[PDB]
RNA sequence: GAGU
């Protein structure tokens, strides 16, 4: 938590001096921490979307209705 | 002497009306609206400036620290247009404020004189728009289409019957500002004045003025009519107003100090009040049988002991008064309520609210809107003040005030943010009127009601909504640390501000994507005006009001342009010449007629203003430049049209095609088209798609070169000049010495965009038109957009077309063509299509790009290189692979079976899944570009650093050729500077072409122009420099991708679109149809000459859907091909060019009395057989809308070009020879092939993907989805008696896994049984009942 | 409207008799949108009764 | 938007 903080506390001031954004290597500079540890923490980072989200801007469908199931095999597979 | 491309082409113009002014550009209502944002106009309340300024000077809460406003700065855009395309990003500049930052002292009483530091503040990124009116969001292209909306102001509506047996009229007023809190005053059946505040619940109109301040006197008194009323010796008399007993019948005996005037009880006519009045009657001798039934003013007491005798607004009794008039108080207050005219309004009100002083007023407020609170007086006062009176939360705008003012007739238009007290009352006022029947009610649909929002204007919205967020959060930081130690730069956040305006872009349906299918769809797009989106109407919000048409609609907006079902009603075009004002009420220009006489001189109206005066129709008969025609014209006003004398007639219309929009306004014919399909046409040509071969409209309007012009998709001249370098890439013009400024260099730069990928999949590619070293003037068309002949809309291509039944085949609206048309490739359309394969890297392994594929032919793998990518340039199908990716697998216990297997023939099995991004499906074609997306970090794969040197190549190349010919005509130039005064060519052109630093002759005005171009040298070794610099960084420079995602490869792939059966076709008459069948040549009926025909429609389908317009069309499509086939007869028979010349200009000059009067002769004879050669495949005509060619020109037409004048001919079956019993129809259509594609549209499933909870089978072919049975479909089968076909669509090919997967084997072994199941949608149910709480279950039999 | 259309198709109408027409013309197409969801509602209903 |  307390790192994630650190972060965009950072954000403001990195972005507001460079002009636009802070790559992972520049960002990950000021931290004083590895370039990868920052890369996998953006990864973590962002949190779920709801599943009755309406993806259609026309509420057409709601995420479930673009769903594929990996687990169920087809009946060609099957056979 | 016309202009250099007209001598080219000109094509001629029917028209009898001559349209004064010029064309505007059309999409200025994007171009300067977005100006208007953007504007550096220091008084000028728009856009920035008038968000800072109401934003600031922000001080701090204590009073002592402050930031101030000074002005602002633009970046210069950081990553151009194409790479945000690219890259998937939003184009945008960056946004610095100079903020000073000042603290007053504690100390010193307002000593602005502790600290001042001033500096410039970052404020985030601000989307720009694009040279066409376009906007870069996330990679793709968008419109923020103008938006309709009902203006802030004053309503007053009624409601027509509604509620009630009785049709009680109950009217009322409703107020919206621009910023607050709204209010409802309407009236009860009973008569009665309620509010609503923000319109919520119905209370009393009375209280609220108590609110204000107002005690119950004062109201009475600012509404209904005073009456005094004297007390003397034993006698009533009143102080009496003349006009206040007009239309009453009689009682007491009026006496005027001597004289009777008043029959006791006989109906006073008008005459007996004005013998009254003059008389000088101060006080009439009334008796007081009257008072009995009027009513008080004020609160009486008797001053001699102070008791409350009697309250104000009470009905009147007799004893009362003696007391009253005993407490010495002989000067009372009646009111003057009578009906009629003046009605029991407000003193009804009072009598019903048992509210009382200002205090259980404030209270009763906070009550409704806060149910359950306290009555602490601060809340109260708080809330009421605030709720209307309040800056920040209520501001009315200038549109607001303006618009105010008008329903009000308020001296000032300028207005305070606030609503004044004074405001309040007016309302309520003009309402009492209309109660009676005094006033007149607004209607909801009037143009003058409704504004039109520009992207300036809401783009101005959304900033100041950003804004509002950063002043709390401002403001708490301007309360944070201490006064000495922080930075301004620190505290001022851009996160909401950016957050905000990229919602506005990207997330509002106000933006859209553009068809780019064709200029013509673009244009159109652009100017569409929805009265939907934020503050206006939804589709459930729309009855019958919106959606009819209004009568003020003429020449504002188009008529006949808007989307049929839902859409209908909401979204309409813009006419063409009309556009907005300051305030964005929309204007249209019409002809001053001052006194009979009709002037040049153009005055645009609003609608309100265009009700009021009398306008003479565009086609009305005048005579030159004086009069009228017609002693009574043909006119429209107040809404209403009719014949009207030359005496009152104020004003005419313009011209015939200000009625309509862009789409509309080609159609030719379309006096002759219903409605019902001129709407269909004009949406059908946005979506023609454009072939290779681009034909101009033989059949047009005139229109033509306008739209092609401005829709901005081909290349014109800024200068003109002479065409120096003409290249399929780039396109350099010399110019003309005229226009050319002598300190820069004069040649002039064309970068061609070549078989470039719309949005809809569409090529655009630009082609040049014009010859080497011919001379163009300014605004020339150089070179043609996809869908654009030598100037001209080619959004299609013209055929011949014989009206006539088929052997079924053209059946209803069914269409038959010709195997030639495939044979000349014309509606073959090229289609790019870009697809990506994504490099991520998941805990479960990075993936990578590579050409290692476990398991595949190498005949595929052969198309790949060493790092996994297509050669460019490969012809691919189906199934075949582009761009090797390679996935860590994830465990999988393999049946003992399996490896047993994999044991005996111990095939190299890695747990690697196949990422590879695969072909379409039944879509092939050649790549023609691939791209790659080095990330930083990590380095770039062989063919990332192959294809990043390529990039090099190009760049280099482009930049070195752009200095080196500029010099070319700087040298030259200062040639043609030295070569004046001391005549010295040879020595010159022979010394070094670098060496010229050492030249210089005399001084004067000329040494001036010799160090200007030689300082031009100078620079162009220091910002060449730093142009290669620039290049050079943002193509190795690490792309900043998602975070997560390693590289990227997104790669074109062109489509060679063929024209096939089950395309869809239609022309610009609304007339469409799918085709059925390709006939061989042999199979086409042919002519007299032999010539073979190329599209056959069905008759059958025009005379009952009503467009008749493509008949005249087909009949002038023939006589245009037979001009032109005559003169390609006379052209392959050399003969003398007089002799053309003659025949060509009597063509031209055919039209009965058309307006364009070509003597040619003068013209010289090169251009004359170059033209001729252009319109040796017909002359492209013009009938313009309602003033174009009619039926006797037609006709005229035909016998010219030695045609049967009916322009019906004999016609020859191509398969039996026979000739058919009657002559047929035939001529030239200009047609089209549409956006949809049969190719795409064909949808094969058999099983596939399932959608994760029902386990249903997904949606459409995009997953492989099955189509859905339906509600309606079931029913379907249930009308039969079909129970198993029922059950196979309800289980086994549905949400029944055990099912559809045992019969699948079922039906491979030869069964063909169902074996039935439980559909699991069902199971879903039970057990989501059940965490409901509520039992379901299966009884047991 | 007391004034018709004096003209046809054939002939061409004018500025005034288009514009006219079109008040019509859009009325109907509304009028199919907004009719047919009604019609549509009512036969589900009919259908889920019997 | 397409069409019924
Ligand atoms: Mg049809």
């Amino acid at each position: 938590i307390e790192t994630i903080n650190k972060l965009n506390r950072i954000s403001r001031q990195m972005l507001q001096e460079m002009g636009r954004e802070p790559t992972p290597e520049e960002l990950a500079e000021r931290m004083l921490m590895p370039e990868d540890k920052i890369r996998k923490v953006l990864k973590i980072a962002k949190e779920p979307i709801s599943m009755e989200t309406p993806i259609g801007d026309d509420e057409d469908s709601h995420l479930g209705d673009f769903i594929e199931d990996t687990t169920l095999e087809l009946p060609l597979d099957s056979a | 002497v016309y202009s250099y491309t007209e001598k080219k082409r000109i094509r001629k113009d029917f028209g009898k009306r001559p349209q004064v002014l010029d064309v505007p550009y059309l999409l200025s209502i994007q171009l300067d609206s977005f100006q208007k944002f953007i504007e550096q106009d220091p008084e000028g309340q728009y856009g920035l400036e008038a968000a800072f300024r109401s934003v600031f000077p922000i001080q701090s809460y204590s009073g002592n620290s402050e930031l101030q406003y000074v002005s602002y700065r633009l970046g210069e855009p950081v990553f151009d247009v194409q790479e945000c395309q690219i890259r998937g990003v939003t184009y945008s500049a960056p946004l610095r404020v100079k903020l000073r930052l000042v603290i007053y002292e504690r100390e010193a009483p307002e000593g602005t004189v502790k600290d001042i530091k001033e500096q410039e503040v970052y404020m985030g990124e601000i989307p720009l728009m694009t040279d066409n009116g376009t906007f870069v969001i996330n990679g793709t292209e968008r419109v923020i289409v103008s938006q309709l909306h009902r203006s802030p102001g004053v309503f007053f509506d009624s409601d027509k019957g509604k509620t009630h047996s009785s049709g009680k009229v109950l009217y009322n007023a409703r107020i919206i500002p621009y910023r607050g809190s709204w209010l409802d005053f309407e009236f009860d059946p009973k008569d009665n004045l309620f509010v609503r505040i923000d319109r919520r619940r119905k209370l009393p109109a009375t209280i609220i003025l108590r609110a204000l301040n107002y005690t119950t006197e004062q109201i009475l008194d600012l509404f209904f009519e005073k009456v005094i009323f004297e007390i003397r010796d034993n006698k009533l008399q009143m102080e009496l107003v003349p006009e206040r007993l007009r239309g009453e019948t009689a009682s007491f005996d009026i006496e005027a100090n001597g004289k009777v005037y008043v029959e006791k009880g006989r109906r006073i006519t008008a005459r007996h009040i004005r013998q009254l009045e003059k008389d000088d009657v101060k006080l009439i001798e009334v008796p007081v049988e009257y008072i009995a039934g009027k009513v008080v003013a004020k609160d009486y007491i008797d001053e001699s002991t102070g008791e409350l005798i009697c309250a104000a607004n009470m009905e009147l009794s007799l004893d009362l008064l003696a007391k009253l008039s005993q407490s010495g108080h002989k000067r009372i207050e009646t009111l003057f309520t009578n009906d009629l005219d003046h009605g029991p309004y407000i003193s009804e009100t009072l009598r019903v609210d048992p509210t009382n002083d200002r205090l259980s007023a404030l209270v009763e407020i906070y009550r409704m809107m806060r149910p359950g609170e306290p009555p602490t007086r601060e809340a109260a006062e708080s809330l009421f003040e605030n709720l209307f009176f309040s800056e920040d939360r209520y501001d009315l705008s200038a549109v607001g005030r303006m618009k105010f003012n008008r329903s009000l007739l308020r001296e000032e238009i300028e207005g305070s943010g606030i609503l004044s007290k004074d405001d309040i009352i007016d309302v309520m006022k003009k309402l009492i009127d209309i109660r009676n029947g005094k006033g007149e009610v607004d209607d909801i649909d009037h143009l003058g009601n409704r504004r039109i929002r520009s992207v300036g204007e809401m783009a101005e919205n959304q900033f100041r909504v950003g804004l509002v967020r950063v002043e709390r959060a401002v403001k708490e930081r301007l309360s944070l640390g201490d006064l000495d130690t922080l930075m301004p730069q620190d505290m001022i956040n851009a996160k909401p501000i950016s957050a905000a305006v990229k919602e506005f872009f990207g997330s509002s349906q106000l933006s859209q994507f553009m068809d780019q299918n064709n200029p013509l769809s673009e244009i159109t797009h652009k100017r569409r005006i929805s009265a939907l989106g934020p503050g206006g109407l939804t589709r459930e919000r729309a009855g019958f009001e919106v959606r009819d048409v209004h009568p003020t609609h003429y020449g504002r907006v188009c008529p006949i342009e808007t989307p049929e079902g839902p859409n209908i009603g909401l979204i309409n075009s813009l006419s063409v010449y009309a556009q907005t004002n300051e305030y964005g009420f929309l204007e249209t220009p019409y002809r001053k007629v001052t006194d009979g006489v009709v002037t040049d001189e153009i005055h645009y109206l609003s609608a309100i203003e265009e009700g009021n005066y009398v306008i003479a129709q565009a086609n009305s008969n005048l005579d030159e430049e004086g009069h009228f025609v017609e002693d009574l014209v043909t006119c429209r006003s107040k809404g209403e049209s009719s014949l009207f004398s030359r005496d009152q007639v104020d004003y005419m219309d313009v011209s015939t095609q200000q009625v309509v929009s862009v789409g509309a306004s080609l159609i030719p014919f379309l006096e002759h088209d219903d409605a019902n399909r001129a709407l269909m046409g004009a949406n059908m040509q946005r979506q023609a798609v454009p072939t290779l071969r681009a034909d101009k409209p033989l059949v047009g309007t005139g229109m033509e070169r306008a739209v092609a012009v401005d829709s901005g998709v081909t290349a014109v001249a800024k200068r003109g000049g002479v065409v120096q370098y003409v290249d399929a890439s780039r396109i350099v013009i010399k110019v003309n010495e005229d226009e050319m400024y002598p300190g820069e260099a004069g040649i002039d730069i064309y970068n061609l965009t070549k078989y470039t990928r719309s949005n809809q999949n569409t090529c655009i590619n630009q082609m040049p038109c014009v010859s080497l070293g011919e001379p163009v003037e300014r605004g020339d068309v150089l070179a043609d957009g996809p869908s654009t002949d030598l100037g001209e809309l080619a959004l299609g291509q013209n055929m011949r077309v014989a009206f006539m039944p088929w052997n079924g085949y053209n059946f209803e609206d069914s269409i038959l063509v010709s195997e030639r048309v495939v044979q000349e490739d014309r509606f073959t359309t090229i289609h790019i299509q870009e697809l990506a394969c994504v490099s991520r890297d998941t805990k479960l392994g990075p993936e990578e790009i590579t050409a290692d594929i476990p398991n595949v032919g190498e005949a595929a793998l052969s198309k790949l290189d060493e790092s996994g990518i297509v050669y460019i340039g490969a012809e691919v199908t189906g199934g075949d692979i582009l761009v090797g990716k390679v996935t860590p697998k994830g465990e999988t216990q393999l049946t003992p079976e399996e490896k047993l297997l994999r044991a005996i023939f111990g095939e190299k099995a890695s747990d690697v899944k196949d990422s590879s991004l695969r072909v379409p499906n039944g879509v092939s074609g050649t790549v023609i570009d691939v791209q790659v997306f080095t990330r930083d970090g990590v380095e770039k794969d062989k063919r990332a650093l192959e294809i990043e040197e390529m990039q090099l190549k190009q760049a280099k190349k482009d930049l070195s050729e752009e200095l080196q010919i500029l010099e070319a005509g700087l040298f030259s130039r200062i040639r043609a500077v030295l070569v004046a005064g001391g005549v010295e060519a040879e020595k010159l052109d022979k010394l070094p072409r670098d060496r010229w630093l050492e030249l210089g002759l005399t001084d004067e005005e000329k040494q001036n122009q010799l160090e200007q171009l030689a300082e031009q040298y100078d620079e162009l070794k220091h910002e060449f420099e730093k142009k290669l610099e620039a290049k050079r960084r943002k193509i190795t420079q690490g792309d900043d991708l998602a975070p997560g995602v390693l590289k990227i490869v997104k790669v074109y792939l062109a489509v060679k679109r063929r024209i096939q059966p089950g395309d869809k076709m239609a022309g610009r008459h609304g007339n469409k149809g799918v085709i059925s069948k390709i006939n061989p040549i042999e199979d086409m009926p042919y002519d007299e000459n032999g010539t073979p025909v190329d599209i056959v429609l069905n008759p059958l389908g025009v005379p009952s859907r009503m467009n008749i317009g493509q008949i005249l069309e087909t009949h002038l499509g023939m006589a245009a091909k037979g001009i032109g086939d005559k003169i390609n007869a006379m052209l392959k028979q050399q003969q003398e060019v007089a002799k053309l010349r003659e025949f060509i200009q009597r063509a031209y000059d055919l039209g009965a009395d058309v307006r364009q009067k070509v003597d040619l002769s003068t013209f010289s004879d090169e251009e004359v057989m170059r033209l001729a050669e252009n319109l040796r495949k017909g002359m492209p005509i013009a009938t313009p809308v309602f003033d174009g060619a009619k039926e006797a020109e037609i006709k005229e037409l035909l016998k010219l070009g030695d045609l049967p004048t009916s322009g019906q001919i004999r016609l020859y079956d191509g398969r039996t020879g026979e000739q058919f019993e009657r002559p047929v129809t035939v001529g030239y259509m200009y047609m089209l092939k549409l956006n949809h594609l049969v190719d795409d549209k064909m949808h094969a499933r058999s099983t596939g993907s399932y959608s994760l909870v029902t386990q249903q089978p997904l949606g459409g072919k995009a997953q492989f989805g099955g189509q859905r049975f339906g509600e309606m479909e079931v029913w379907a089968l249930e009308a039969y008696g079909a129970a198993y076909t029922l059950q196979e669509m309800l289980t086994v090919k549905s949400d029944d896994v055990n099912g559809r997967t045992k019969m699948y084997k079922n039906i491979v072994d030869g069964n063909h049984q169902m074996e039935p199941g439980m559909p699991e949608s069902f199971n879903v149910l039970l057990k989501e009942i059940r965490s409901l709480g509520i039992n379901i279950e299966l009884e047991d039999e | 409207i007391e004034t018709p259309i004096t003209a046809n198709f054939r002939e061409g109408l004018n500025v005034l008799q288009y514009f006219i027409s079109t008040h019509g013309a859009r009325k109907g197409l509304a009028d199919t949108a907004l009719k047919t969801a009604n019609s549509g509602y009512l036969t589900r209903r009919l259908v889920d009764v019997a």
